[PDB]
């Protein structure tokens, strides 16, 4: 089915680094030299009230659509990935339904401004206090400090894309019915990531990277905070949240 | 019970 299925050579390990870093420069949404460009765009004090002053169901409804937005990208990043369209269609939506969050909170780090602790939305950057409204200020401050912590790690392009990879094929998300064939592309994407941290010298992140059960909390909360909006907004989860949204955070 | 994935899988 797939070369990256059984064990891969050096050069065949070469050739998955150039693979890995080509499909996600294709779907990378947003160019890094267009983000780093709109840093200095940020949203005024009148600008921040206005945002503040929207209703938790407006603001929550604006980002659970521009989440699907990212998500979607990611969707395309995992079916350009080697490997991942051979699997079988209940592992590819075990995959994604597990990891396209995880993978857009990973993303998100190249939106975000260390210097000034903001993050690019809605054309501008702007601090966590822009979304007070949400009322789920725990949540938004946990991935304000994790995009700080990967933003400390200065991530190349190509880092970010092979480790993107390996946070979406995972063998050990539960579900999975061909795990041996997710553990040897796991494994070939693991020697693509370290090989090319080893030919760059920046082996000294591998000791710095998240655990797995950071992203694993930061998903949680997110699905938690969720399920109290929906709570006390139910009409608005069914009638205005993006169906693709709802398969993956609310159960359909 | 909304069901976008296996579509945006299944779309070439
Ligand atoms: C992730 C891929 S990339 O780095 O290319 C890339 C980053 C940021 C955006 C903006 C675009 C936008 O604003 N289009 C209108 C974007 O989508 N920004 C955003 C959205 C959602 C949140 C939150 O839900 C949370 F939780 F993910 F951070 C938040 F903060 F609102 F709660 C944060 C930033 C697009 C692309
Ligand atoms: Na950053």
């Amino acid at each position: 089915e797939n070369l990256y299925f059984q064990g891969a050579s050096l050069t065949e390990i070469e050739h998955l680094v150039q693979s890995v870093c080509k499909s996600y420069r294709e779907t990378c949404q947003l160019r890094l030299e267009d983000l780093l460009r709109q840093r200095s765009n940020i949203f005024s004090r009148e600008e921040v009230t206005g945002y503040q002053r929207k209703s938790m169901w407006e603001m929550w409804e604006r980002c659970a659509h521009h989440l699907t937005e990212a998500i979607q990208y990611v969707v395309e990043f995992a079916k350009r990935l080697s490997g991942f369209m051979e699997l079988c269609q209940n592992d590819q939506i075990v995959l994604l339904k597990a990891g396209a969050m995880e993978v857009v909170l990973v993303r998100m780090c190249r939106a975000y401004n260390a210097d000034n602790r903001t993050v690019f939305f809605e054309g501008k950057y702007g601090g966590m206090e822009l979304f007070r409204a949400l009322g789920c200020s725990e949540l938004i401050s946990s991935i304000f400090d994790f995009s700080h912590s990967l933003s400390a790690l200065h991530f190349s392009e190509d880092e970010i894309a092979l480790y993107t990879a390996l946070v979406l094929i995972n063998a050990h998300r539960p579900g999975l019915q061909e795990k041996r064939k997710v553990e040897q592309l796991q494994y070939n994407l693991e020697l693509a990531f370290h090989h090319h941290l080893c030919k760059t010298h920046r082996q000294s992140i591998l000791a710095k990277l998240p655990p797995k059960g950071k992203l694993r909390s930061l998903c949680s909360q997110h699905v938690e905070r969720l399920q109290i909006f929906q709570h006390l907004h139910p009409i608005v989860v069914q009638a205005a949240f993006p169906p693709l949204y709802k398969e993956l955070f609310s159960g359909g | 019970k909304h069901k976008i994935l296996h579509r945006l899988l299944q779309d070439s």
